Formats: C-alpha cells, structure tokens, sequence
C-alpha cells in the first residue's frame, strides 16, 4: 500500500506542520515582543525647549543683613560655633570693614526669618542679570522667565508653558530662531567662601538646563554649565522616544503624579524623605510642609539629603516613563569682550573694562534643523496579527473538522 | 557619647549604626552604615 | 444537509477571507508605506567634510583708508550723521592721532569703492592669519582654502572640492588623520566698536562650519564658535540619512537648481528677497545684480535682510531635500599657550607673551572612528511585493474561475 | 478542451511559482541577509567606563636632574648638538641660575638611564596632582588609578577593572554618580619650550580618553581635551553597538590577540613597526623587546612612529571587530575660581591666586541617564527560517511527487 | 510725517502697515506688521 | 651624500627612495616615498 500510505503519509503531515506552526506563532504572540521604530521627521514647527538657568552663587553679599548673618552665618561658612570668623577666614580689602558693621554682636537684637524668603530677596535677580534677551528676533525681557526654586538658589526658567502661558515654536533651525541671552553674573555680589559647605562654591559662572516644560529641572544632576566671559553657542537637537507598559515593556504612563517624570519622581522622593527624616522640607521641595532652618539645614537637612542622592540608592526606585523628550546639544564658545568692545562695553553697563571679562557671559540657544527624532516601541504582534496568521487557518481547519466527521 | 545620625563628625565616635564619612562639598558626617 | 452546508460554509468562507485580505494588502499598498533603514558602515576611506571658517571681525584697521571710512564709516558707528565721533566714541590711546589723520575732511576729496573689493581687500587675510596647516600629516598652506564670502567678511574655505579640485580623504580615526590649524585671530586689528550695528560685535574669535562640499555655509546660522588661547578638538562622526520623494516622502530630488541645499535654497531666497525689496544684491549674495552701498546697507539691505531671517516665516518655504549629510561634533578646549611655551611663541611669530594669550588659537578637526551611519527611507510595499502576495494568488484564484463556469 | 486546458493551465502554473518563489527565497538566504535592530534599554545599573587621563606636560623640570639632562637634554630641545642653549633658548628669570647649575658640563661624569624609569620619576605624579576624588559620593584616592604609559608620558586610567579589581557600577544619572576629581596641573613644574619636538608642546592642561576597560587609550588620538581653570561636566551616553562574522558581517571576534580592539590591534602595530624599522621598541609599548634611547628615539624611535600614524596606511589594516562599546559625550565649563573662592583655594593648596587660575581644573564625568542604547546586527534569514518557507512546502510538495507517479 | 519701511525709527512714527522693532545686533528699525 | 631614512632633513638630500617631510610637532625629516 505505497501509494495507499503517501496518501495519509502527507495528510498526517499536513495537520503535523499546520498544528506546528501554529501554535508556535501563537507561542511568539505570548512572549508579547515589540519592535523599536525609529523616525526621523522634518516638519517645519517645534516647540522650544524650556531653558532653566541657576546663578552658582546662592546669594548677594549687597543684600544681606546682619539679621540674616546671624541664623544663615555659620552654615555659608561665614562663621564660629561663636558666632565668629575663623583663622581660616579669607576676604577682600573692603570687606573687613564692611563685614563687620554687619557683624557686631554686641547690643544684638535679633528678628525672624524663613529661608524660603531669604533666596527670594538675597537670591540673584533676573531684573539685574538680563542685559538682552531676545527669542527669534523678538525682543524678550524679565517677564519671560518663572522663578524656579533649586538647590542653587533663586533659578529661572524661560519658556515655562506654565501659569498657562503658551509654549513658543519655532520656524527655523539657526541661530536667529533660537533664544540669545545676555548676563551679567555679578560676581561683585558674590558671597566669601571662608571655607567648604553646601551653599558655598568655587566655580564662578551659572548652571542650564533645557527641558521639556513637562519636566522639572534638577539643575543640580543634569545641568550644563556656562562660563562668564565667553559666548556660548549650544545647538540642539529634538530627540523623542517612546516605551510601552507591560507585558510588552517596563515603562509606566502616570498622569496620576500632572504628566510622569523621572525628574519628577525624583524630586519627591526627596520631599518626603527630607521630610521624613528632618520633620522638615527644604525650599526649593513642594508640599505643604514646614521650612527648614539654618540650624535645621546643618544639622538634618543638608546632610540628609547628601546621602540620599549620592549614597543610599536603595531607597527610590523610579519607573521607567513611556513618554520622554530628550535634547542633544553641541556647545562652544568664543572670547567676549573682544578687545575692541571692551571699552564699549565697560561704558554701556558702566563697570570696568577688567570687570567685563569677568562677569558678562552670552547664552546661545537654537536647533541646528527643524528636523527631530523619534524613537517608538511598537507591538509586534497583536491579537490581530495572530488572527491573522494562525486564526484564518485555525477557522479553515475547524471547518474540515465537520466534514470530516461524516 | 555616641553621635546620632546628621551630626558633623569632624575630628572622629558615630551612634550605633552609622559611619561618619566625608561628603564631596562639605564636611563629614555621620550617617547609615552602607553596602 | 448539515456536511452539505458545511460544503458550501467553508467553501464560501475561503473567497471570503481570500479577496478580503487580498484588498488588505491591496490597501495597504495604497497608503504607499515605508520603512527606515538604519545602518552603521565602518570604511576604510572617509570623504573629508569641507570646513569653513570666519573671522569674527569683518575688516582689519590697519586695512581702511580715509576713502572707505567716508562711505563706510557710518555703517560700522564709527561715524555721526555728521561725519563726526559720537560722544559714545570709546577708542584706544594711540588710535585718536591715527583715527583722526584718517578722520581729517577738511579739503575732502573723495573717490569711488565697491563693497566686494572693500571685504576683499580690508577682509582680513588667510596668508596672514594662518600660522601652520596640517591635514594628516602632509603640510597644507594658503593655496588649499578657497574663498567664500558670508554675512562675516572675507571668509575660507578648506576641503572646497570646488574649482574641480579633488576632495580629501582620511584613512584613519583619530588626530594625526584630520585637519589641525593654528591661527592668530588678529585681534590687533580688529575695528573698534563705538556701538551696535550688524558689522560690529562684542565677540573676538572665529566662527566654523563643517558642511558637504555640495553644501554652502551659512555660518551666521549655522556655524559653532571657536575662541583664542584654546586648543580646540572636534571631533566627527559622519551621519548620512536619506528621505524619499511622494508618494511616500515629503522630500525634493533636485539637481534642477548643482545639488539641492536647503542652505542651497535658503540662500537665494534672502538672495531674492534682497534684490526685490533693496533693489540691491548684498555681497556674498549670488547673481548678477548690483552691489548695495554703505548708505543702501543701512537703510535697506541689513534691515530687510534681519527682518527676512528672525522675523518673517511665511516667505521661505524650503523643501526637504532626500540626500543629506551631517557631521556630529564633540569640542574640547585647553589652554594655549602653555605658561611653558609662551616665551617660545612670542618669540617665534614676535609679538608680546600677553598678545599669543588673546590672539592665537589652534583647532583640531578629526573623525573618532572610520566607521559612519546612514538613516535611509526605503519603500515598504512595492508593485512587486503586492503582485508577490495578492497577484500570485488572484492570478490562481483567476484560473479556479474559468473551471467554475463549466 | 478548453476547460481541460484550464486544469492544465493553473496546475502547471502552481508548479510554476511554487518552486519559483522557492528558489527564489533560497537565493535571498544565500545573500547572507542581515538587519540592524537598535534597542534602547533603561537598566537600573551602568559599568562605569574606565577613565584615562595624561598631562600634558611630560617631565617635571624640578624632577630632572644633571643625568638625564645630558642624554636627553637635546631631545627635549633644550641643548645643542654641541649639548649648549641655542639661540632660540627662551626661559624664565629664575631658571637660568638654576638650569646651569644642572647645566654645567666641566668636569663632567655621566652615568647610564632608561626612558621608562625616567619616565616613572620624572613624570607628573597623582599623588601630587590630585587634590579631591570622589566617585558616587565615596571619596576615592590615588589608590585607585593604575599607570599606564602613553607617548605623553606618565598617565593614569581610573576604574581600570586590572590588576584583577572590580569594575565600578552607577545606580542613577547624574552628576553625583559618577567621577568628580579636581586637579592641579602644576604648570610650574612644566618644562621650558625652547623650540618645537614631539617631547615639547604649546598648550597646557590635561587630555582624557574614556574607554571601556577592554580597551586600551590611544590618548594621543581618541582622547580630548580639559583646561585649567574650568569645572567642566562631560555628560554621558553608553551606546553599545554589534557586528557579525562573514558571510553576514566583515567583523572579527577575536580573543586569540585577552579581548580584540581596534585600539588594541593598532598599538602592536606601532609595536612590531617600531620595534622592525628602529630595532627597538618604546617605552609605553608592551613586549619583550628593548627600550629606546634619547638618541634613538630622536633618530628612529620618534620620526618612524609619526611617518607610522599620519603617512603610511598600506602597512596596517585593523579589522573591524563585532562587539564595541562607544561612550557619547557632552562637555561644558564653568570658571574656577569663582573670584569669592580664590584666596580660600590660595589658602588651601598654598599657591597665589593667580597661581589657582592657571594651575586648578575639575573635571566631572557622569551619565545623563541610566538608559543606554544599542545598535545589533542580526542574522534576518537562517537556515530555521529557510526550512520555514520553502521546506515545509518543499517537504509537502515532494509528497505529492510519490503520488503521481502512480 | 510717517516713516517708511527700512528706515531707522529710533526715538519713536512708522508709514502704514509696519511696526518699529528693535533688532537683535542694531538699532530698531520701522518693518512690517507680524502675526 | 644621501641622507638615510629616520634622518633630521633640515636645511636640505635622501638616500634614495625617501622624500623629506616637515612633521607636525617637530623639525622635517626623510622618509618613504608615498603615493
Ligand atoms: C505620548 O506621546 C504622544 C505624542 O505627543 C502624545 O500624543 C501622547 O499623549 C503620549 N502618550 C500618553 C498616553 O500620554
Ligand atoms: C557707574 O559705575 C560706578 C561703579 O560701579 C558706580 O559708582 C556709579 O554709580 C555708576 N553709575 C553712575 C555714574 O551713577
Ligand atoms: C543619494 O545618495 C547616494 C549615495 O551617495 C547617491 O549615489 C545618489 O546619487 C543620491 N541620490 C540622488 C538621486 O541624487
Ligand atoms: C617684531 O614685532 C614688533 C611688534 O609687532 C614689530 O615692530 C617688528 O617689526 C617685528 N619684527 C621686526 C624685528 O621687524
Ligand atoms: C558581545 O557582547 C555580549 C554582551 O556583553 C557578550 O555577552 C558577548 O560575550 C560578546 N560576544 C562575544 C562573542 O564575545
Ligand atoms: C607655601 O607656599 C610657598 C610657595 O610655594 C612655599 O614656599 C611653602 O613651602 C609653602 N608651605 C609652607 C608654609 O611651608
């Protein structure tokens, strides 16, 4: 029976195979696999970034008091357990002089404050700094930035899109169709550094950050910086990628908190645990909370929050987002003043020629193209496709099943 | 005495659990004893 | 006759499924599909980007006579309405006895000039500017950089390809295989600047762009800073993407005009637009028109140009190209000169120590690796593909249909 | 037979395409068929990549002695062929006194000296370089930088993962994860420039190189820049990309050298070169094989390698290798000192504060993120997928061969 | 008298359909009305 | 008299086969002929 057995030889083979296959697409299906799809769109708008600068110094000299001196003192290092300077303290000429007209103790009465209020008021302002400020030929101006509170200080942030304000686009990759700003860092107001602390600094210049409006600066972890006495172009380029949630991927799309970010996660995560372990929030957290204090900050909060960035990583874990925007930049700078606009320069914003090269800096950013990036996470099969492969066969099948039965 | 945990450590002597180390911008501390 | 249904079930059920997904993929065929194709290629041989150059300041002092600084002289602010130094003149202690014997108009006789030979001539000069040239290895010079004006002045070249001369190639990643220059920026004779107009500027350094030779610069737009007393590396890495023409794409295949540019179509645009509402073609501006004048620059060119590129959105519409290549850079400075060698170069090109630490620069462009990637838009669905899954089977399904009518 | 024909017709024609697309897919198989799929992943840890760092500088002046000055007095530039100062001999008040000291050769006695020990003495040293380390927050120290020999000199790779240590890990982006170290440069221990040689250099600062840890720095080449006087942050992206064997790929996976790099290959490649054309070989090259002298190094040693690198690319061909990770970068700087910190910092290190200026620099490397992304080469037709299509039709087709011969 | 367009506006006055603005790197000049 | 490979060129002269070259860092000197 040679024949007789081919004959059911390949009919067995047939739902061998058909059955295989079948349920192995069907296998593939379960392991519920995506493919990463990359893009690269040119249109002819984009939403600028939001830009958030810090000044690095935390606040004017020209504007503290002896009142602030006082609580503040020791923890800027400008102070004794004794309410003195150390053998360590290092300062200018004038200083002396002027320091301690603010520094005598004796017959001292002292008088409240709040931390929250001292960065506003002795915190760098923006009405000084900003000597020009224009975004795609339009002439901006202080009204333009929020104020962002950061670990820095006194921050601001231009193109918030927030207090429902509109975000601005762009019609053009370049320079002109980018925002050019123009500070002075003032570091005449700069504070002494008599010594290491968390408020103090050695580097002189500000920090940038450019986000999506949707995403909080830490400006402390993903800034930029920018030194004073240089124009700085810094060139960017949309980058925008995509995840999914599980089973397919790992992310988690939250609105629940407005909109998820790790930035975001982030940052409450130190809310509630300086919080927590200080029974205090520092000035630049959210929430309804008490505000630190000098002594708190030493004592609690500083330290406190030193670890938990840089050591403990066992405490906040942060999901991965589905939706993330992200900016490449390529930066570079040239000489300013050049040394034939010094003296114009040292005229027009009446400093000293020498003074210039120290504190005027001039922030350049554009997009090089007006194409962007994308890169998205797609299902690769869904309960369609396995519809589509094994189920129009699996119908066919069930229907030589009947037929068969006679 | 022992030092309690967010307390400047400097010249040491920390309370039970902790290790007094030196923070990147500013002086050490006591804090959680780490992996 | 339930199997007799069942016959007829089936049966009917195969031209169901058959023609519906037939039209499916059909359909899909109609939405013209595509897929972009990503892929990183490691060369033996790299084609060297064309790197473009300017300096900062537009002509040299030492360059312009009393002849220029008449016509000229009110379009850089060194000039009244008055032919006079406003009391905003702020200008170097010897420059007032040579200013000014270039400044004296009594018995003023004056004589014709043109703003092409005037950036020519008073432009400053890669013969002098250049201090030594070096592409992998083998000493360039002088000859290598062809000239191309721009919004900045007089401005160079390297790696043209242009005037049909060859265009360079590199063997290696790394220093040693790309191009190294050290420049003196010339600040000595820098024009002073008395006020803010188009042709002054605060900065002092140069401006670059790497772009393929079919591209031309726009390096006012563009272009990334490089500032003096910096050794400054850039680094590549060559990416390639492609887009294709509708259906499927929105790009433009242009040779109609050589190579299609939107820096390319950019140009001619304010080239264009110059014309038309200067009646004036500014200089570094194609075509056979007519040069503008000090007094046409002023009161129509600058304005109408500087309205055309920040303000005005509705004009340009630029299309996007299919071929098109860009180099992404990584920058880094040091200082130059050593406090070791300062002597030595003082010395050697004879100015004073303090002048090498304005004046000179020395930039190092290389690319990191030989490898280079490519984004490319490939059709998805082609005729053959649509014949490869619904023609084969419509051609069977066709051939079952003749066997029916009997 | 019209109908008859039919039957004919499309069974001939099944027959037809069936080994038609069948072949046809056998042949795509036979084109070795790849595809690049590239993954973007967020892990929770990042291996940290090894970071190298020279000085620029090669030798300390206050490191050298009579000895050394003698043999490799000349090679340094600073002697004659008569072993005397030329003309060209450019250096400070201070140093003449001091140099002739050293400089004298009436009644002189040489003893011998090898490159590599003077090198190891003469050579900047970390524990002196180095004023803070911190990685994550831990304070790190000079312990942890192996040496490692470059054509600079004396250089040091932090987190090498050799010598059988451990490979460090980063929990979170950002800058307090990752490596921040503050240097002094020691301009003042830099030699004099008395004319140019590949020993002697115009700039002063440091060059890094980051690199994983299976791959050695070619920081003459791969590496860049970072000046004194800057904080600069270099924010990182891991992307790790893949290759395969032939016929697919052009790649090599070699261990047979412990694991292949281009780096790798290249430098044995200098090596035997050197080693061939100079009869020796130098100091910062692994093997055996002797080490060179001042003189052989000035008269094969030095010009053999630079003929090496920049002229000759017939000699070696390095192949590409499959599996390599790439670190992508971008920098940014800040002044340091801030003008309020300077005389804290004059103080702290015991130097002027126009000593800090030139000498201080901080550099900071971090990761942006703890995303890292991937680009893979993958096999896109395997023999699987070969008996996937055809076979199982070719197996059920070969079936129905039996049948009819009946 | 109105100022036409192109012309220097400083100290203002501009001719029908234009708005006096000023320019990024000069002084502020009469151009057309924008959205 | 030629100048051999690996040689210090300057004010010139090769042995046969070399050409000298001005090298970057430093003084020229005589080496293989190239392409
Ligand atoms: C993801 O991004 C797209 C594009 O902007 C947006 O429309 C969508 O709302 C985002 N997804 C979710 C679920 O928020
Ligand atoms: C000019 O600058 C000096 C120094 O800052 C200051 O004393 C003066 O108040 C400024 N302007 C004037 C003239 O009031
Ligand atoms: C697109 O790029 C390829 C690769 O260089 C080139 O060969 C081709 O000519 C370009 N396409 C067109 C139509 O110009
Ligand atoms: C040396 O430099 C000075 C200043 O630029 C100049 O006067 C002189 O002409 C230069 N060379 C000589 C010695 O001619
Ligand atoms: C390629 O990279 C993977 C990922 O680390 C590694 O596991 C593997 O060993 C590498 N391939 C080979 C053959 O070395
Ligand atoms: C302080 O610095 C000076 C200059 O380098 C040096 O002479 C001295 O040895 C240093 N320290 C002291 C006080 O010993």
């Amino acid at each position: 029976s040679l024949k007789r057995v081919v004959w059911a030889l390949c009919f067995m083979g047939s739902l061998a195979l058909l059955a295989l296959v079948c349920t192995n697409r069907i296998q593939y299906y379960f392991l519920y696999p995506h493919v990463t799809k990359l893009d690269e769109v040119a249109a002819t708008r984009l939403t600028f970034p939001a830009v958030t600068f810090c000044n690095l110094n935390e606040f004017r000299f020209s504007r503290v008091t002896k009142n602030d001196l006082y609580h503040a003192g020791e923890l800027l290092a400008l102070l004794n357990n004794r309410y003195e300077i150390p053998d360590t303290q290092t300062a200018d000429e004038k200083q002396l002089e002027i320091l301690q007209d603010k520094a005598n103790f004796r017959n001292f009465k002292p008088k409240p404050f709040n931390m929250l209020e001292f960065y506003d008021r002795a915190g760098h302002d923006i009405r000084e700094m900003l000597l020009s400020c224009f975004f795609r030929g339009e002439q901006c101006s202080p009204e333009d930035f929020k104020v962002v509170f950061t670990r820095y200080g006194k921050c601001y942030t231009f193109n918030a899109g927030q207090d429902g304000k509109p975000r601005l686009i762009t019609m053009k990759g370049g320079t002109g169709n980018g925002l050019e700003i123009m500070l002075d860092i003032q570091q005449d107001e700069y504070l002494p550094v008599w010594g290491e602390t968390d408020e103090t600094s050695f580097e002189a210049g500000i920090k940038v950050q450019i986000h999506s409006q949707d995403e909080p600066p830490l400006i402390d972890q993903l800034g930029f910086g920018v030194a004073p006495g240089f124009q700085t172009f810094v060139s960017c380029q949309e980058q925008r990628l995509i995840y999914l949630p599980p089973p397919w991927g790992d992310c988690k799309a939250t609105t629940g908190d407005d909109t998820y970010s790790i930035t975001a996660c982030r940052i409450d995560c130190e809310t509630r645990y300086l919080v927590e372990n200080c029974n205090c929030r520092m000035v630049h957290m959210p929430g309804d909370a008490p505000y630190c204090t000098p002594e708190q900050y030493k004592e609690c909060a500083d330290p406190a929050l030193d670890f938990l960035v840089e050591k403990d990583n066992e405490y906040c874990v942060c999901e991965m987002p589905c939706n993330v925007t992200r900016y490449g930049k390529e930066l570079s700078m040239v000489k300013i003043p050049s040394k034939a606009s010094a003296k114009y320069l040292a005229k027009k914003y009446n400093k000293s020629e020498q003074y210039i090269g120290e504190n005027i800096l001039v922030l350049d950013i554009f997009f090089e193209a007006l194409n962007y990036e994308t890169i998205e996470q797609k299902k690769a099969y869904e309960v369609a496709g396995l519809l589509g492969d094994i189920g129009g066969q699996m119908g066919l099948f069930i229907g030589a099943s009947i037929l068969t039965v006679l | 005495d022992c030092i309690p945990k967010w307390k400047g450590c400097v010249n040491r002597d920390c309370c039970e659990g902790l290790e007094c180390w030196k923070r990147r911008r500013s002086f050490e501390v006591c804090v959680p004893k780490t992996p």
